[PDB]
């Protein structure tokens, strides 16, 4: 999607989050924010930085 | 302390160099925070320690200033026993708490 | 902060002021119940420790 | 025992780690420096402060 990942109108994901949920990707690598909704949708490792 | 452990574990030439310099002189060493507090209050003797501790001390001391930002990277989390579900719930709670400001 | 830092450092006409009024994390997203995220976190910690 | 908890030179842990390992504490909200050495012993949470 060219985005870090955004919730759709029905709460649907896209980009990294959707691919991880669909397991079409194994690692999500981007300067994407770690939000509580995103953490629930997909797990996160320790951040490189805050 | 965490700072000196970081310095010995760091691979940055500046950090290891400054650590070697300060460790070289036994008179430039302290074993307790208040020792360095008193030394600084007595004469120019800079103390490097956890930034939260430095900020708290400065907020509690009108004779000591704060200089330098978050030069290094550390953080405080919540320990989770191996094989526990509390980690994800705790993470979502703290993430939403910090998200709200 | 890092974006504006890159912008200012790659030009000679932009002033950067302030670096932290809030804080958000940027790490590696992993699927639900990832077993391999633990070693990812360990390696991230090791890289941060070694600088 | 008042300490951040660390890996001893005998191969044994102390402090918060053992309290979490021995399952006498199910949670420990406290200043806890996050290191991969302590990560292996006990997984931390997301850093509430950096």
């Amino acid at each position: 999607d060219g985005k870090y990942g955004a919730q759709d109108d029905k709460g649907q994901w896209n980009g990294m989050v959707k691919e991880l949920i669909d397991h079409k990707a194994d690692l999500a690598v981007a300067p994407l924010t770690i939000t509580h909704v995103r953490e629930k949708a997909i797990d996160f490792s320790k951040p490189f930085m805050t | 302390g965490a700072t000196m452990t970081f310095f010995k574990k760091s691979k940055i030439s500046t950090f290891e160099k400054m650590w070697a310099f300060m460790s070289s002189k036994p008179s430039a060493l302290v074993k307790n925070n208040e020792e360095g507090i008193q030394r600084t209050l007595t004469a120019d003797y800079a103390l490097l320690m956890e930034s939260t501790t430095i900020e708290y001390i400065t907020q509690r001391n009108c004779n000591l200033t704060q200089i330098g930002g978050l030069i290094d990277s550390k953080g405080y989390g919540i320990g989770t026993p191996m094989g526990s579900p509390y980690r994800d719930k705790i993470t979502i709670a703290i993430l939403q708490l910090q998200e709200e400001g």
